[PDB]
């Protein structure tokens, strides 16, 4: 299976991973 | 700070951080290059005594169009990936690159825009706008300094590098929903 | 049977027979015209003579170009739907349907076109080759009187419908592999 | 999440489950 996820809300996810590591 | 040490800050801090396959390999090609990003943004002056918020907020408003130009370099001559939905996207990117590569900006001018571009980004949002405001003339400043120190006589110069902004906010607002892929 | 037989089965068959969230429901269409098509099937004069291997054999093979027929009545005139990856897909199927139109074939032999579609299919894997040719063979002849007894001075009328045929094994050959999506 | 299947694939599937009903 895949996840859909578009391009803006995938930029959100890798810029508070980064913040909370 | 000064002129020249923001300018050489930006610049060196971007020389060191910068079927269905083809879907999925496009969609992870962002993780790397948004962290790149983030590291670049850490790197200029003033960046990191924004608030925590403030700073969070620029990267998720900026990051997109900052990848937009990112991609400007790595484009071509020659140049397809029309069937994934990335069509319409990439066959922007590369009007917009040919249009950023015929200012031929050096790799300093380049960086330097780069860094304008981040902070640059829409406000909606910021705890203080005002200090994100400050940092984005003094990047400007630095800019516009590098510019016509480079190329005195085109003094429209440091003008169709500014003309780059609504472009990039006009691409943002038109692709940044387009679809990534990830296989569970 | 007789040619009035095969004409007017096939033709009743055909008339009664026949963001993100716009990939999901293009995807979704496909599955009961499928059956649409796997029932149509059922009616025509001796497909269900036809090995169980053969006649599954078959609407595997050529139930793509059979949609790209009935998706040509189910068009228009104006007609967007590029970001999803069917950029190129429904662009081709609206070419294709363009040039159908032209011939401006009656309901009987649309539905008689039709069936002669889905039994012209690419023939690997017949256990009995031979009785899926004598199918086809049947349908393409009454096919030719009922175009006849139509348009008896335009003589290239069977010719054209004929020249389909390719086309469709085109589109098949480059869109078939197109994504579908659905929410697990 | 999704499940990304091919146009064909999807095809052969109905046809699959339509005839062992």
């Amino acid at each position: 299976t895949h996840r859909l996820i578009t391009l803006a809300d995938h930029i959100c996810q890798i810029i508070t991973q980064d913040f909370a590591r | 700070p000064t002129v020249e040490d923001v300018i050489s800050q930006v610049a060196r801090a971007h020389r060191e951080i910068f079927v269905q396959e083809i879907w999925e390999d496009f969609s992870m090609s962002f993780t790397p290059a948004v962290r790149e990003v983030v590291e670049f943004a850490k790197h200029i002056p003033g960046f990191r005594d924004l608030s925590q918020h403030d700073q969070v907020t620029l990267l998720k408003a900026g990051t997109f169009e900052v990848l937009m130009v990112r991609f400007a370099s790595l484009f071509n001559v020659k140049d397809e990936l029309g069937a994934m939905g990335m069509g319409d996207l990439l066959s922007a990117m590369f009007d917009f690159s040919e249009k950023l590569n015929s200012l031929a900006l050096t790799e300093e001018e380049l960086g330097l825009f780069t860094a304008v571009v981040l902070v640059s980004a829409d406000r909606s949002g910021m705890e203080n706008s005002a200090s994100v405001e400050q940092l984005q003339e003094t990047l400007l400043r630095a800019l516009r300094a590098l510019v016509l120190k480079n190329r005195p006589l085109e003094t429209s110069r440091f003008t169709k590098l500014l003309l780059k902004l609504p472009d990039l906010r006009t691409l943002n607002n038109m692709h940044s929903e387009k679809l990534l892929s990830f296989r569970v």
